[PDB]
This record gives structure tokens, C-alpha cells and sequence, in this order.
């Protein structure tokens, strides 16, 4: 499963 | 001042909170991180007590950088023609909590404790100087490889602490509380709360639960990976849809889950090392 970061705003 | 105080190494990272570089002050070779931002990116803008008008990043920073704490502390700054250069501690070796949950997968419960603890102290450090972060996440946590020690970074979408209600928001929205996806509005303890939730399941998971703003407000959280009851009951209560239902930081230190925490020393040698 695809784990992924995440921008802020 | 100010290119001749320190040497600056290798860009470290970019992104909404500006350009890292690895950076040594000559003064004594002490490792730091050199993070210039750029003036008109900057929204939210703020004084410091001499009256001089800084972004609020560098306001709160100076607000929780005295003393020891779990917290990136602010060593120095500049003001130049078109940005704000910040001379920030860079602890050595380090690895961000994102990246050491997606080559460990889920933390043993032992370590999430650990962690997690020392997010709690954090946090609790930041309150108590008036500060609030407004955006926890594991992007936004470093770990001390050598020491098992976690500091915070990235004041960028913070605020003053208040006890009235916030409607502007500018954190990660995964992370953010269902009142925020709902009605624009939060307060700003039980948001924080609401965001360790995520963190701990993000922890024992190896993932965030919600992904998408339909997930956040349903409020049903399903575990992934096998979880103790006392971890679930805890997240479960940090992910309460009400924001009153949610625990207080006190609830959350004095949750059975919570005890017998392991010190950092014991942490980088059983886990880290
Ligand atoms: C000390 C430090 C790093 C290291 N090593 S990366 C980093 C940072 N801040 C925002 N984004 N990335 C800071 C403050």
C-alpha cells in the first residue's frame, strides 16, 4: 500500500 | 555577520517551509542547519518583544528555544534583503520520524511509547512556553540516532496559544481535526490532540488511517497492523469526533499504555543502535 507524505497548507 | 560566521554544506531539504542546508558555525564547529525564507512567501508575520517585525516563525521559535527541551532550538538569525535566514541546532546522526517508519514499518509498542512520550513532553513544552505548533506530524519530528532523542521542527504554520477559537489553518489536512473539515473552526489543545492521535496510530500502523476528508469526519478507526487494547483505547479517545471527548495531555501521560516508559539512553541502545 502506497505510504506517502503530505504538504503542509 | 553573516556569511562569515558559519560554512554552509549540502541543501538537506526544501519545500513549504523553505531551503535546509547543512551548515558549521566557525565559531566552534558546532553542526547547525541554515533555513532561509523567502519574504513574500511569508503570511503570518509577528514582533519581537524589542518591537522588530519578524515572521511568527521566528517569534515562536524564540518563545520555546531557552532551556532544554525536545524541541530544534533557534541559535541565531538574519534578516536580508528578500528573506529571513534561521541558524537552527542540527543534531548528528539524525534520521525524520517519517522516513525511519517507512524502512521500519510499524514501531514496536515499546518504541511508539518511547517516541510518543517524548512527543508529549514536546508539546507540552511548546504549550506551556504559549506556542502551538499547528502542524505535528511525523514529517516534523527528528530522531536523535545516537541519544533515542525526538525534537520537533518546522514552526512555520504556528501560532500563539490562545483560548478562543482559531479559523485560519494551515497545517497538513490528513492530520487535521474533523471540526476543521466540518466548520472551519478549532481549538487549539484538542486539534493538538487530535493530531497525536494520527501520530500514534501513524506509529504501531506504519501509516496515517485517513487519507481523505470523508475518512476524518466518519471517525471510525480500523487497525492495520496488531495493536494492544490499551493502544487502541488510546487512539480511539485521541480520535474522538467531539473535541470535548478527547483527553486532556494529563489523560493522555496517565494512560495505562503510557507507563513505564523507557528513558532515550535505553531507547537508541535497545532500538536504535
Ligand atoms: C535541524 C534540521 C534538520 C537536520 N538535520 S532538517 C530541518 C528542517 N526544518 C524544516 N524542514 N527540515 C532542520 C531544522
Amino acid at each position: 500500500r502506497k505510504r506517502r507524505r503530505h504538504p503542509s497548507g | 555577520p553573516l556569511e562569515s560566521q558559519y560554512q554552509v554544506g549540502p541543501l538537506l531539504g526544501s519545500g513549504g517551509f523553505g531551503s535546509v542546508y547543512s551548515g558549521i558555525r566557525v565559531s566552534d564547529n558546532l553542526p547547525v542547519a541554515i533555513k532561509h525564507v523567502e519574504k513574500d512567501r511569508i503570511s503570518d508575520w509577528g514582533e519581537l518583544p524589542n518591537g522588530t517585525r519578524v515572521p511568527m516563525e521566528v517569534v515562536l521559535l524564540k518563545k520555546v528555544s531557552s532551556g532544554f527541551s525536545g524541541v530544534i532550538r533557534l541559535l541565531d538569525w538574519f534578516e536580508r534583503p528578500d528573506s529571513f535566514v534561521l541558524i537552527l541546532e542540527r543534531p548528528e546522526p539524525v534520521q525524520d520520524l517519517f522516513d525511519f517508519i517507512t524502512e521500519r514499518g510499524a514501531l514496536q509498542e515499546e518504541l511508539a511509547r518511547s517516541f510518543f512520550w517524548q512527543v508529549l513532553e514536546a508539546v507540552r513544552h511548546c504549550h506551556n512556553c504559549g506556542v502551538l505548533h499547528r502542524d505535528i506530524k511525523d514529517e516534523n519530528i527528528l530522531i536523535d540516532l545516537n541519544r533515542g532523542e525526538l525534537k520537533l521542527i518546522d514552526f512555520g504554520s504556528g501560532a500563539l496559544l490562545k483560548d478562543t477559537v482559531y479559523t485560519d489553518f494551515d497545517g497538513t489536512r490528513v492530520y487535521s481535526p474533523p471540526e476543521w473539515i466540518r466548520y472551519h473552526r478549532y481549538h487549539g489543545r484538542s486539534a493538538a490532540v487530535w493530531s497525536l492521535g494520527i501520530l500514534l496510530y501513524d506509529m504501531v500502523c506504519g501509516d496515517i488511517p485517513f487519507e481523505h476528508d470523508e475518512e476524518i469526519i466518519g471517525g471510525q478507526v480500523f487497525f492495520r497492523q496488531r495493536v494492544s487494547s490499551e493502544c487502541q483505547h488510546l487512539i480511539r479517545w485521541c480520535l474522538a469526533l467531539r473535541p470535548s471527548d478527547r483527553p486532556t495531555f494529563e489523560e493522555i501521560q496517565n494512560h495505562p499504555w503510557m507507563q513505564d516508559v523507557l528513558l532515550p539512553q535505553e531507547t537508541a541502545e535497545i532500538h536504535l543502535h
